[PDB]
C-alpha cells in the first residue's frame, strides 16, 4: 500500500493494490486420435531399389509425417541431415512433402553433399546445388544383394539420368559394398501432434488443436451440433469446447482473479491491516466471506456501528477494541416508532438555534499549458514535428484558457453579486 | 515545475474577497434581504 | 497475464493507473450519490401497527415482510427495470438498506409531515397534515375536512393507477433502462474492441508471438497495446462524463428528497 | 524515436486537458451552486427544505475560504416537545370552528 | 429459365456453436431472393462460389467437376456419389466430355421426393462443401422456408476453379456474394433465421 | 502512410466529439436551468431570491 | 470516400461506429432540450383580439 501511494504515510480508507490471479497448476495439449500416417515404410521397408543413374524421386503429401518411428531406428545403415536436424524434423512440417531412393555403393556420402559428385551423383542420384532436408541409407549388402551382386552402381541434376547402370557385391569393401540409399524434404506433411491426459474443476494452461489459453476446464450440459468445435459467448468470448479425443463438452469458466484491497486504519494510529480479495471464493485464497469477496484479519463482529471504512455491500470495517480491526454490517441509524394516532400531536415547548456550516469549492487552480515547451522544450528539431499534427497545441492551450476565465466568472458569479462595498457601522 | 507548466493568480485577490464577504456580512447584518432587492 | 505485452506497457508510464484512479472516483461517486438522496434522514422511523390515516391507504407503497422487505410498488419497479479483466463492484447499500431508508422517509412523511427534516419527527394525524398542506397551496383548510372520504378516494383510486400504469408497460421506467442499457453497450463495446487489428497481423496476442520472432512481435504488440489504450482513454473518458450527467441527476433526486418529500415546494412543476 | 516522444506527450497532454475540463464543469457546477445559495440564504431566506442546513432556516453567513466558500447557516431547530389530544376542527353553536 | 431464391442457401459460417444470439457476419452467401437458374450439361461459370441443389428422387444428378479448364490440361475435380458414398480425385482428366452412370494426380478420397442442396467455395487454397437434405411439395421450384447447410468437407488441395459441370432430375444454380448477414442462433446452437443486410432499407 | 492520416484523423476527430459531449453538458445543464426558469418564473411567481 | 483507405478504417473497429453513435446523441438531446424548455404547455393557448 505505501508502495502503492508513493508515501509512507497512508491515511485511514480501503485501497487497491494488486491483482489476485490463480496461476495455471499445469498445462494440457489436445488433437484427434492420430491417424492417416506417412507409409514410409514403402520406402524405408523395401526389398530393393533402382540404380542410381535412375535413382526414384516422389511425393510424401496429405499424410501425418512419422519421423519419430525413423528417428529411433539407429539400425539405418546410415544416416544424416542438412536443411534440418531428426530432434526438430520429428515435429517439424513440409510445405511440399517429398522422398527419394536409389541402389548405390557405401561412398554414396559424396553424392549426398548439394552439389553432389562421383560417379552415382553424375550419373543421376545428385543432391541438388541448394539441398535440404535428411538422408537414410539401409543395410543392402547385409541381405538384399547376393553373393553375385546386384544393379546398386552407376556412372556418367537430381533423378535425371549421359548415364547409364552397374553392378555392386557384398564381398566389396565398405565404400563399394552395396546399400539401399533413402531421402526425404521439405501444407503437404506435419509431424504428429502428441496430447496429454485431460484435467478439470483446476486452473490450467490449454491448447485445444490451436485454441490455446488458460481457464478452469469445467464438464458441462451444452448441446453442440457434431461439426461444432468451439463455443462462444455473447461478446464473442470463448465458452466451451469440444475435446478431440471424446466426445465432451467442457465449459471453460476463467481461473479465479480479482483486485487485492488493503483495508487500514491511518498508519499514524496504528499498522495492522486487513485484505479484501475482491469477489473471490475464500477457499481459494481471521477469515470471513462476504458479497464483496474474501475479507482476511478482519474480526467479524455481530453487532452494527456507522461505517467507518466501506468495504461494500453493506459491510464496513474499523479499528476497534489490544485494539484490532473488525468488520460489521453497518448501521443506518437508531430505530425510531414514531408515536403516531389519529388524536395525538407533539408540539415542540421550545427550540434552539443552529449554526450549520456548509462547505462549497468555486474554483480550480487557473492553470496554464505551455504545450509546445512540454512537448519539445529547447528542441528546434522536435518542435518542427509537433507543428506536422497541426492544430492540436493551439486547441490544448485554447482549451486551458477557457478553463482558466471560467474561474474568475465563478468566483465572481459566487462573490460579487453585491453592488456596493458596505462597511459596517462603528 | 519549469515545464511549460504555469499557475495564474486569480483576478480578484483574497484581501479582495474577503471585501466582498466583508460587503455580503455587512449588508446582511445592517439590512436583511434589502440590500438584494435594491437599496 | 502475457509477461511480454506487460512489460511494453510498462513504458507507457502512469497511463493505466490514472485510468484505475479515474474509474475508482466513478465507484465511490455512486456510493456517494446513493447516500447523498436516500440517507436523508438519521434513524430509521418505522411504521405503526394500526393504519387509520383518516380513509388514505398508502398500503401499497409500505413495506411488507412477504415481498425482501421491499412495497408492492417497489417489487413492480424491481421487476420492470432488467471477465476480459473488467469487474463489477457491489454499491454501498444494498437493496434491502435502499428499502430500510425510503421505508422511513417514508413512514416520517406519514407519520409527522416536513417536521422530520426540521428536527426530531413529531407525530401528527394525517387528516391534519393535508390540511397543513392545503393552507400550504392557499386553499382554507375546511375544503379537506368537508371532503376527507372524497379526498381519500381520489388518492386511493389514483395510486391504484400507478400499480396499472406500471405493471402494463415498462415505457415509464425508460430512463433507468436506458442508463443500465447504456452502460452494457459500453462494457459490450470495449469487449468487442479486443477483437480489433489496429494495424497489426493479428489480434490474437499468443497468435503474434507464435509467428514471429521478439523484434518483429514488439511493433505488432505496441499497435495492439496502442489500440487497447486508446479504447479504455474513451471508454473512461465517456464513463466520466456519463457519470457527470447521473451526479446532476442524484443532485436533483436528492433535491426532490429534500424539498419535495421531506417539506412541500412550492417551486411551479 | 521523437514521433512516438511526440505522440506520447501530446496524448497525455490530451488526457490531462480532457480531465480538467470534466473537473472544470463539476468546479462549475459547485459553483452555480454556490451562487445560487447566496442569492437565497445570504440575500434572502429560503423555504426550500434543507437547501440551507437542517431546520427551518434563519440567514446565512458567507465566509471566504481557499478556492471555495463557508455558509454559516442559521437555523430555527425545534427541540424539545409534549404529546397533546388533538382534533382537526370544534364544534360549536352547531356550526364548525377551524384554527 | 429462372426462379426465385427465397430465404435458402444460408449456410454455418464458421464450426463454432452460438446460442440464443444475433450474430453477424460478411461472407459469400446466395443473396436472399436472387434469381437462381432452373435447369433439367454445358459447362458453367463458377464466379465468386456456387449454390447448388436439385429436387431428386431417382438418384441420377450424380457428379461434379471442377476446375479452369475442368478437362484434360491440369488437376481437376471430380465429385462422385457412387451408392456407397462421396468419391473424390483431382487428376488431369482427360475423361468423356458428358458422362452417364449406368441406368497426372495429387489427391483422392472417400467418405420429386426430395430436395438435396449443396455449396461449393474456395478460400485461400481450401475447397469447401456444404449441405442439406429436405422432403417436398413443390416441384417447379425452390420451397418457400429457411433451413441452414452444413459442411460436409474440407479439403486442403489448392486447385484454381474458376468453371464447372454436372454429371448424369431437375436442379437450380446460383452465384455466391459478399454480402453481410445477420444470423439467428437458437437456444440449441442452429441458424433458425437471418437478414441479407443488403436487402432493403428495413434488412439494413 | 495512410495509417498515420486514419491515427492522425480519427485522434482528431475523438479530441472533436470529446469537446463537443462536455459542450453539450455545460448546454444542457443551461437548458435544464432555463426549463426551470419558465416552470418557476413564467408559470409562476417565485420567491427565490436573484 | 476511398476504399483503399476505408479497409484499414475498418481494422480500428467499433470507434467509427461509436462516434456516429455519439454524435447522434448530441443530436437527439437538442430536440429534448428544446421541448423540455418550451413544450411545457398543453395547449396553444391565443389572446382576446
Ligand atoms: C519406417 C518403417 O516402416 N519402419 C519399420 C519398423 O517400425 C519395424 O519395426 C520394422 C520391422 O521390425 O520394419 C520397418
Ligand atoms: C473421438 C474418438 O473416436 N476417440 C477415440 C476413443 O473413443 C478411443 O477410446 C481411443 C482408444 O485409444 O481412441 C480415440
Ligand atoms: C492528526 C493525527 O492523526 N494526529 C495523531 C496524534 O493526535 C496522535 O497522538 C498520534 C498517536 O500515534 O497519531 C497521530
Ligand atoms: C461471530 C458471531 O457472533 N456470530 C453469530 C452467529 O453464530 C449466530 O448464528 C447469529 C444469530 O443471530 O449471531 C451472530
Ligand atoms: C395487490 C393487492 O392490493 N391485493 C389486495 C389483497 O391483499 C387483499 O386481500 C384484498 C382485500 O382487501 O384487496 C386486494
Ligand atoms: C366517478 C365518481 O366521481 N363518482 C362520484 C360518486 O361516487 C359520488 O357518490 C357522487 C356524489 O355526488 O359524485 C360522483
Ligand atoms: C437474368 C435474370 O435472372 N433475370 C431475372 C428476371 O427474369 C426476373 O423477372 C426478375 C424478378 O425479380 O429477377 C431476375
Ligand atoms: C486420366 C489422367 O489422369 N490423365 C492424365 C493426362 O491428362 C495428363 O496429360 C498426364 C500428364 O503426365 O497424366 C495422366
Ligand atoms: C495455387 C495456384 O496454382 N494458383 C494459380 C496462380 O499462381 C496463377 O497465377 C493464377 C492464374 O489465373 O491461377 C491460380
Ligand atoms: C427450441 C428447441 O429447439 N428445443 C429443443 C428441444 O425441444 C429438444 O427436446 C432438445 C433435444 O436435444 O433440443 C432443443
Ligand atoms: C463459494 O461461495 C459460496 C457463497 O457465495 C459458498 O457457499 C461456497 O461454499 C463456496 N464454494 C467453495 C468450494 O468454497
Ligand atoms: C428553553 O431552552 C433553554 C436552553 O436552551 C432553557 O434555558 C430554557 O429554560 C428553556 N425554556 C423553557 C420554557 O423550558
Ligand atoms: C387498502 O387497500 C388495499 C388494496 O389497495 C386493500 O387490500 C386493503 O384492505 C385496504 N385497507 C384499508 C384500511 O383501506
Ligand atoms: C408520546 O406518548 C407515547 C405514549 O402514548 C410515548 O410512546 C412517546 O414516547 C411520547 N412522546 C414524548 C415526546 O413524550
Ligand atoms: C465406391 O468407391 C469405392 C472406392 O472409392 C469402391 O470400393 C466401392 O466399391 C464403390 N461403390 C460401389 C457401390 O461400387
Amino acid at each position: 500500500t505505501k508502495c502503492t501511494l508513493k508515501s509512507f504515510t497512508v491515511e485511514k480508507g480501503i485501497y487497491q493494490t494488486s491483482n489476485f490471479r490463480v496461476q495455471p497448476t499445469e498445462s494440457i495439449v489436445r488433437f484427434p486420435n492420430i491417424t492417416n500416417l506417412c507409409p514410409f515404410g514403402e520406402v524405408f521397408n523395401a526389398t530393393r531399389f533402382a540404380s542410381v543413374y535412375a535413382w526414384n524421386r516422389k511425393r510424401i503429401s496429405n499424410c501425418v509425417a512419422d519421423y519419430s518411428v525413423l528417428y529411433n531406428s539407429a539400425s539405418f545403415s546410415t544416416f544424416k541431415c542438412y536443411g534440418v536436424s531428426p530432434t526438430k524434423l520429428n515435429d517439424l512440417c513440409f510445405t511440399n512433402v517429398y522422398a527419394d531412393s536409389f541402389v548405390i555403393r557405401g561412398d554414396e556420402v559424396r553424392q549426398i553433399a548439394p552439389g553432389q559428385t562421383g560417379k552415382i551423383a553424375d550419373y543421376n542420384y545428385k543432391l541438388p546445388d541448394d539441398f535440404t532436408g535428411c538422408v537414410i541409407a539401409w543395410n543392402s549388402n547385409n541381405l538384399d544383394s547376393k553373393v553375385g551382386g546386384n544393379y546398386n552402381y552407376l556412372y556418367r541434376k537430381p533423378f535425371e539420368r549421359p548415364l547409364q547402370s552397374y553392378g555392386f557385391q557384398p564381398t566389396n569393401g565398405v565404400g563399394y559394398q552395396p546399400y539401399r540409399v533413402v531421402v526425404l524434404s521439405f501444407a503437404t506433411v506435419c509431424g504428429p501432434k502428441k496430447s496429454t491426459n485431460l484435467v478439470k474443476n483446476k486452473c490450467v494452461n490449454f491448447n485445444f488443436n490451436g485454441l490455446t489459453g488458460t481457464g478452469v476446464l469445467t464438464e458441462s450440459n451444452k448441446k453442440f451440433l457434431p461439426f461444432q468445435q468451439f463455443g462462444r459467448d455473447i461478446a464473442d468470448t470463448t465458452d466451451a469446447v469440444r475435446d478431440p479425443q471424446t466426445l465432451e463438452i467442457l465449459d471453460i469458466t476463467p481461473c479465479s482473479f480479482g483486485g487485492v484491497s488493503v483495508i487500514t486504519p491511518g498508519t499514524n494510529t496504528s499498522n495492522q491491516v486487513a485484505v479484501l480479495y475482491q469477489d473471490v471464493n475464500c477457499t481459494e485464497v481471521n477469515v470471513f466471506q462476504t458479497r464483496a469477496g474474501c475479507l482476511i484479519g478482519a474480526e467479524h463482529v455481530n453487532n452494527s456501528y456507522e461505517c467507518d471504512i466501506p468495504i461494500g455491500a453493506g459491510i464496513c470495517a474499523s479499528y476497534q477494541t489490544s485494539q484490532s480491526i473488525i468488520a460489521y454490517t453497518m448501521s443506518l441509524g437508531a430505530e425510531n416508532s414514531v408515536a403516531y394516532s389519529n388524536n395525538s400531536i407533539a408540539i415542540p415547548t421550545n427550540f434552539t438555534i443552529s449554526v450549520t456550516t456548509e462547505i462549497l469549492p468555486v474554483s480550480m487552480t487557473k492553470t496554464s499549458v505551455d504545450c509546445t515547451m512540454y512537448i519539445c522544450g529547447d528542441s528546434t528539431e522536435c518542435s518542427n514535428l509537433l507543428l506536422q499534427y497541426g492544430s492540436f497545441c493551439t486547441q490544448l492551450n485554447r482549451a486551458l484558457t477557457g478553463i482558466a476565465v471560467e474561474q474568475d466568472k465563478n468566483t465572481q458569479e459566487v462573490f460579487a453579486q453585491v453592488k456596493q462595498i458596505y462597511k459596517t457601522p462603528p | 515545475k519549469f515545464n511549460g507548466l504555469t499557475v495564474l493568480p486569480p483576478l480578484l485577490t483574497d484581501e479582495m474577497i474577503a471585501q466582498y464577504t466583508s460587503a455580503l456580512l455587512a449588508g446582511t447584518i445592517t439590512s436583511g434581504w434589502t440590500f438584494g432587492a435594491g437599496a | 497475464d502475457s509477461t511480454e505485452c506487460s512489460n511494453l506497457l510498462l513504458q507507457y508510464g502512469s497511463f493505466c493507473t490514472q485510468l484505475n484512479r479515474a474509474l475508482t472516483g466513478i465507484a465511490v461517486e455512486q456510493d456517494k450519490n446513493t447516500q447523498e438522496v436516500f440517507a436523508q434522514v438519521k434513524q430509521i422511523y418505522k411504521t405503526p401497527p394500526i393504519k387509520d390515516f383518516g380513509g388514505f391507504n398508502f398500503s401499497q407503497i409500505l413495506p411488507d415482510p412477504s415481498k425482501s422487505k421491499r412495497s408492492f410498488i417497489e417489487d413492480l419497479l424491481f421487476n420492470k427495470v432488467t471477465f476480459n479483466g473488467l469487474t463489477v463492484l457491489p454499491p454501498l447499500l444494498t437493496d434491502e438498506m435502499i428499502a430500510q431508508y425510503t421505508s422511513a422517509l417514508l413512514a416520517g412523511t406519514i407519520t409527522s409531515g416536513w417536521t422530520f427534516g426540521a428536527g426530531a419527527a413529531l407525530q401528527i394525524p394525517f387528516a391534519m397534515q393535508m390540511a397543513y398542506r392545503f393552507n400550504g397551496i392557499g386553499v382554507t383548510q375546511n375544503v379537506l375536512y368537508e371532503n376527507q372520504k372524497l379526498i381519500a378516494n381520489q388518492f386511493n383510486s389514483a395510486i391504484g393507477k400507478i400499480q396499472d400504469s406500471l405493471s402494463s408497460t415498462a415505457s415509464a421506467l425508460g430512463k433507468l433502462q436506458d442508463v443500465v442499457n447504456q452502460n452494457a453497450q459500453a462494457l459490450n463495446t470495449l469487449v468487442k474492441q479486443l477483437s480489433s487489428n489496429f494495424g497489426a497481423i493479428s489480434s490474437v496476442l499468443n497468435d503474434i508471438l507464435s509467428r514471429l520472432d521478439k523484434v518483429e512481435a514488439e511493433v505488432q504488440i505496441d499497435r495492439l497495446i496502442t489500440g487497447r489504450l486508446q479504447s479504455l482513454q474513451t471508454y473512461v473518458t465517456q464513463q466520466l462524463i456519463r457519470a457527470a450527467e447521473i451526479r446532476a441527476s442524484a443532485n436533483l433526486a436528492a433535491t426532490k428528497m429534500s424539498e419535495c418529500v421531506l417539506g412541500q415546494s412550492k417551486r411551479v412543476d | 524515436q521523437i514521433d512516438r516522444l511526440i505522440t506520447g506527450r501530446l496524448q497525455s497532454l490530451q488526457t490531462y486537458v480532457t480531465q480538467q475540463l470534466i473537473r472544470a464543469a463539476e468546479i462549475r457546477a459547485s459553483a452555480n451552486l454556490a451562487a445560487t445559495k447566496m442569492s437565497e440564504c445570504v440575500l434572502g431566506q429560503s423555504k426550500r427544505v434543507d437547501f440551507c442546513g437542517k431546520g427551518y432556516h434563519l440567514m446565512s453567513f458567507p465566509q471566504s475560504a481557499p478556492h471555495g466558500v463557508v455558509f454559516l447557516h442559521v437555523t430555527y431547530v425545534p427541540a424539545q416537545e409534549k404529546n397533546f389530544t388533538t382534533a382537526p376542527a370544534i364544534c360549536h353553536d352547531g356550526k364548525a370552528h377551524f384554527p | 429459365a429462372y426462379t426465385n431464391s427465397f430465404t435458402r442457401g444460408v449456410y454455418y459460417p464458421d464450426k463454432v456453436f452460438r446460442s440464443s444470439v444475433l450474430h453477424s457476419t460478411q461472407d459469400l452467401f446466395l443473396p436472399f431472393f436472387s434469381n437462381v437458374t432452373w435447369f433439367h450439361n454445358p459447362v458453367l461459370p463458377f464466379n465468386d462460389g456456387v449454390y447448388f441443389a436439385s429436387t431428386e428422387k431417382s438418384n441420377i444428378i450424380r457428379g461434379w467437376i471442377f476446375g479452369t479448364t475442368l478437362d484434360s490440361k491440369t488437376q481437376s475435380l471430380l465429385i462422385v456419389n457412387n451408392a456407397t458414398n462421396v468419391v473424390i480425385k483431382v487428376c488431369e482428366f482427360q475423361f468423356c466430355n458428358d458422362p452417364f452412370l449406368g441406368v497426372n494426380c495429387t489427391f483422392e478420397y472417400v467418405s420429386f421426393k426430395n430436395l438435396r442442396e449443396f455449396v461449393f467455395k474456395n478460400i485461400d487454397g481450401y475447397f469447401k462443401i456444404y449441405s442439406k437434405h429436405t422432403p417436398i411439395n413443390l416441384v417447379r421450384d425452390l420451397p418457400q422456408g429457411f433451413s441452414a447447410l452444413e459442411p460436409l468437407v474440407d479439403l486442403p488441395i489448392g486447385i484454381n476453379i474458376t468453371r464447372f459441370q454436372t454429371l448424369l432430375a431437375a436442379y437450380y444454380v446460383g452465384y455466391l456474394q459478399p454480402r453481410t448477414f445477420l444470423l439467428k442462433y437458437n437456444e440449441n446452437g442452429t441458424i433458425t433465421d437471418a437478414v441479407d443486410c443488403a436487402l432493403d432499407p428495413l434488412s439494413e
